[PDB]
């Protein structure tokens, strides 16, 4: 009374469970995995192209020529930025970097820049271009000052005038840096300059800008209690900026060629450096994989697993095996 | 669960099965063995595996999250810029995560659907010819060879030549 | 098919069939031809309606962009409208997308469901009455003219009357 | 409904079971009456509760509002943050509908399915012992007395034990 | 034997759907709900035109450039359409004082109706006619923007400009003004006489001072002097004051904002269409009763809802053989 | 013959439910997740009360307008309420200078205490009081901010003003302070000898130059002079230094941040409720268990989660005759 037929259905040994509305935990055949839950804790290039990792430096520190950022004085094409939480290498002399957000977010835009110089240090003929420097930027101990703009003071009891311009005869764009120097009071003011009366002015086809230092008596800071204000500007090919000052002119020397437009990104990192290399990057670390999702991190630079908040999130493939 | 199959009439399933996701075991005298429907192991294969692409191309194009900096007096739009990033994030996570949740128990009912049209597809073939146990299994008035067997996988059946030792065989 | 009416245990559909989404194939005494359940598919064409419908009515409230306009020193406040917009524009086309595929799922299911759940209710009235030939048909024991016919569909086939007839081939 | 058994086959439930959700009604000389199905009403108190535990649950995270005020030379921002807003408060309204909206439909399709497993189950236990009315009935063609309800609600319900008696009936 | 069989409706469609689990399902009644389809031409909305600025940005047109004049007093608009950068700005170069403020207050206007509020001829110890440039050529001729005025020394003396005005309208009332930034001290001395000039500007609201700037710029439009406008709203019963003793852009022509309500300032390169829609957008208007569009996320008017997919169709009937 | 029926549930619920194909489904067990109800009143939370400002601004209450004496020394708050129009905001007009930015860094602050960072005594060259304005009356008397000093110039003369606190606190500290825009010379000289006039601010990040603007602007509560304040956050150990010769408005007293943490500021015309609450809506509290509520957007504290439906029921049970 045999020969029997049967319909039936697979089985195995395995515990991947997934979840359901209905029900949690339910032990399936087989199962797909879809989240990274892992990372490597280091930064890498991205891909074959080293990020610039800016140590202890801020972006402002580099651009102006913080002293003990000398490191960076000449640089190749990066992937990304890297920046701590708080370099403490900003600004030596105190102060403030004029629209700091708004180049920040430019430098994302951008790949890789070309210092040059645009107003030799030596073409000061009657001013004196080496004097300025203080004991708030030093370098190798010695007194010294940004390295891409120069402290111009009075030469021999004079501050002639000034008016130089300079043409962009190149075909990128330039990033122009300059400053003015706002002194405690009249004596000071009239060491360095002879000047009490004092303003800067600066041209270009779009910039109109005039300053006036605010002589005026500030908490010390780095042991400064004098302030220095920076200001940027992109100067296109074929344009010219002027600049004409009776004082307190904190002059470019070298400005930096935009050579190359493209995503980057400055990111806050405290992770270092592991010469490997990836093609997706986390401020945490770094991922090689082939899933759809991860949780490592919600900023990411390059091709990337799509972000989540998950800790578990499985597909299941099988049927709900016992 | 929904259809009654899996866990349904059927309590469990066969660790013996290795060839495919459902098929047929067979007890009869010239042998027994197990063996796999590839035309409907197939057919959810692919479904499945439409299902698993098509959920993550629906999750490809969702927020990517971008770092922006604000000075100390931009407080409150470096407030809205959190708020948002982080609302996204959620509207993503909840997405993906129930998605997934969906997805899962509408697999599982697969499944099941799966594996009683199955039953269904031979039950149909025999009819009175053979008994229904009611517990995944029929056992045939006759006595089935292997190559009969494997005509009740292979599409179609001979019940009107094997209607004869069915009636004969019925009675007593 | 989730229910296994179609088109596992039909292989094919009706070309011959017009009034209505599920009806009957009859070759009898006087001939063979197609009728329509006039009222089984209506049910779908009111529920089918009502469900695409309310798809709409899910979506008349969503996510309307605006023409916003920054300047040259304004450059993160445009990235952010801008990510901002797309991030909704993405979340609401995904919300469509994705209720069209899911719905689209159930629609054909439904149909499959109905279907079968009408098979069903042919079976339980015939009974012993006919043969289940497997493909959707039945072969019948007894010879059935038109209001018997018609009557199956009705939903009344008063079953007790042909017993004997059947009787006879077994 | 979809599974065809709730509102379906059997046109109505009954006013009269109050010890559960699905159950069963017999009618012979001892009498008549109801008795609500333990296992199976458990099975939806279990696996309904938790779909409602987990909708509460993919549900904590949602879009934190806050005011922030901005003044006459502003307008754009303010209009931005306005528009995120109103933005979010919608799309998680959308959100909530559609997910009770769909569970409600997956819920009531799943009692539909609970019943059209305890018919099923009954109608393969019972075999040609008893006729199928297609209301939702079976009329014995024996004789079953309580030990032998019990018998049928039990999962217990012996085949052979009332097998001869049945047959002659079903030929007379 | 006799038979009845069940079955199910096949017709001659051809039109696919898409599910989780398969693609392309051929399907025997499919409703489609994507529109894909655009006259592509600006056009009226809800019968009123459109204000086409042509070669005009929003600021050559407020502050009236000679070349812009087809703009001097316009109708009733229902939206408005720049070209991405207009050529006819400001003729002379400089800046426009919360530009991208102004335009937002404009997505809520309708009408505007030009009174003149200072008079040209009520300058009478000042040059009225004077303040031409090559800048903004008319006709060949050296001009200037036409509501707004470039007061010049009178016999070599610029005595200080004290003029006030009230708002006597019912309606909110958009007044600019600007400044003139010499180029050396030659310049600013020929022009206005005083070395050291400034203009203040005050409301209940508004209490503003401005300098001028001196500076050596490059050539724009070849001119090395720059202007910046600037702008505020005279609500009614309050007034306007101003001051100067130099480089004073003196408000001539000013606008009553006469009537609010939805509108939007557009960019789009496309041309008028003499059409009319319920439903606009940049690349073309859309009139359809579908649920859904697929043309541009930015629309006016009563709209379909914007959805990036190239493929929405609803499955209506069953799976198809 | 005997029988046996299987068959379902049917009570006497009219609860109803929707589904994506069928509305107002009569179902025999449901659960509705949608709080639709609250109390309509402002009360504590956690225990902690608000701070109810009455018809006072912040800056009302910051700056210390005489009308503002209910809160001149206040207690540690969870909240705090304004009116969408408090009368009492600036009782001498002008602008209050990174407004909003300042709110918004106060909701993050749940206690002042206020200190007296520069005693009015000693002013010695300088006159202290009068001081006051009939545009900032108490009791009827003309008067003026009490925490912030206008300083008038004595025997005919204003010696340079040159003043330092240096902050040897635990906390930040907010100081408020201000400038006088007079309305010619006159009254420039009138008030301080000196016709030319700055004031001048430093901190390590401060550095300003606030020049006053001496014009005639149009009447505000009488006056048609102006003043303009400003604030800062002093860290611990950073020192303000103050340098001015006319128009400069004093602090006197600073407030120490002695509390951060969650706190909001929410208009409401709603009085208090002398209750307790864990969640709190402009228009009233709620004491809910449900997951969702559709009371209000803006809501204060552990909350149900907002939803903009009316109607947000769960089916529970089955279909029902
Ligand atoms: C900077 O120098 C360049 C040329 O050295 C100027 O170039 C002008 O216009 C075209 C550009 O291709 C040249 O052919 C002309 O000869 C130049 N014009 C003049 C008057 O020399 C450029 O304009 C200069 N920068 C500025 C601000 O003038
Ligand atoms: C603007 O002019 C109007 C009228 O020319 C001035 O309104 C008068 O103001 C006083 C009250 O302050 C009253 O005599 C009337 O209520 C006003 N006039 C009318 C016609 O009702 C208004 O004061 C002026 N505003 C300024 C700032 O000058
Ligand atoms: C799922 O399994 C884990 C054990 O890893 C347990 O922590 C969890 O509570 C289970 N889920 C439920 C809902 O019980
Ligand atoms: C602040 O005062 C304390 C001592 O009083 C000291 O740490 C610091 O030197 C002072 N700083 C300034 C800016 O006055
Ligand atoms: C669906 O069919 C169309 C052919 O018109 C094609 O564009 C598309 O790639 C197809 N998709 C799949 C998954 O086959
Ligand atoms: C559902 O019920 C509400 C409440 O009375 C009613 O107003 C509404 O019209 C009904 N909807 C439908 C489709 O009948």
């Amino acid at each position: 009374p045999g020969d029997q037929i049967c319909i039936g259905y697979h089985a195995n040994n395995s515990t991947e469970q997934v979840d359901t509305i209905m029900e949690k935990n339910v032990t399936v055949t087989h199962a797909q995995d879809i989240l990274e839950k892992t990372h490597n804790g280091k930064l890498c290039d991205l891909d074959g192209v080293k990020p610039l990792i800016l140590r202890d430096c801020s972006v402002a520190g580099w651009l102006l020529g913080n002293p003990m950022c000398d490191e960076f004085i000449n640089v190749p094409e990066w992937s990304y930025i890297v920046e701590k939480a708080n370099p403490a290498n900003d600004l030596c002399y105190p102060g403030n970097f004029n629209d700091y957000e708004e180049l920040k977010h430019l430098l994302s835009r951008i790949n890789h820049f070309e210092k040059i110089q645009i107003i030799p240090k030596s073409s000061w003929s009657d001013h004196e271009a080496s004097s300025g420097v203080s004991s708030a930027c030093p370098y190798q101990g010695t007194p010294s000052f940004f390295r891409n703009v120069v402290w111009l003071i009075k030469k021999n009891n004079t501050y002639p005038t000034i008016k130089r311009s300079y043409n962009n005869t190149n075909q990128e764009d330039l990033l122009i840096l300059w400053g003015i120097h706002h002194s405690n009071d009249a004596a000071e003011q009239t060491k360095l300059y002879q000047n009490p009366t004092t303003y800067i002015s600066v041209g270009t086809s779009t910039l109109n800008q005039r300053l006036v230092p605010k002589i005026a008596t500030r908490s010390k800071v780095n042991g400064q209690s004098g302030r220095m204000d920076f200001f940027w500007t992109i100067l296109k090919p074929n344009d010219a900026i002027n600049f004409e000052s009776n004082g307190n002119f904190i002059a470019p020397e070298y400005a930096y060629k935009i050579v190359k437009k493209g995503d980057s990104a400055i990111i806050k990192s405290e992770v270092e450096y592991g010469n490997c290399n990836t093609k997706c990057q986390t401020p945490i670390g770094a991922i090689n994989s082939s899933m759809p999702f991860h949780n490592i991190h919600p900023l990411t630079i390059g091709e990337c697993p799509k972000y989540v908040k998950s800790n578990k999130l499985v597909l299941a493939t099988g049927l709900r095996n016992s | 669960g929904l259809f009654g199959a899996i866990a349904g009439f059927i309590e469990g399933g066969w660790q013996g099965m290795v060839d495919g996701w459902y098929g047929y075991h067979h007890s009869n005298e010239q042998g027994s063995g197990y063996a796999a429907d590839k035309e409907s192991t197939q057919k959810a294969i692919d479904g499945v595996t439409n299902k698993v692409n098509s959920i993550i191309d629906k999750m490809n194009t969702q927020f990517e999250a971008v770092g922006r900096e604000f000075n100390n007096l931009e407080r409150r739009i470096e407030n809205l810029n959190k708020k948002m990033e982080d609302g996204f994030l959620d509207v993503w996570t909840y997405n993906a995560e129930l998605l997934v949740l969906m997805e899962n128990e509408r697999t599982l009912d697969f499944h099941d659907s799966n594996v009683k049209n199955l039953y269904d597809k031979v039950r149909l073939q025999l009819r009175d010819n053979a008994k229904e146990l009611g517990n995944g299994c029929f056992e045939f008035y006759h006595k089935c060879d292997n190559e009969c067997m494997e005509s009740v996988r292979n599409g179609t059946y001979d019940y009107p030549q094997y209607s004869e030792e069915a009636r004969l065989k019925r009675e007593e």
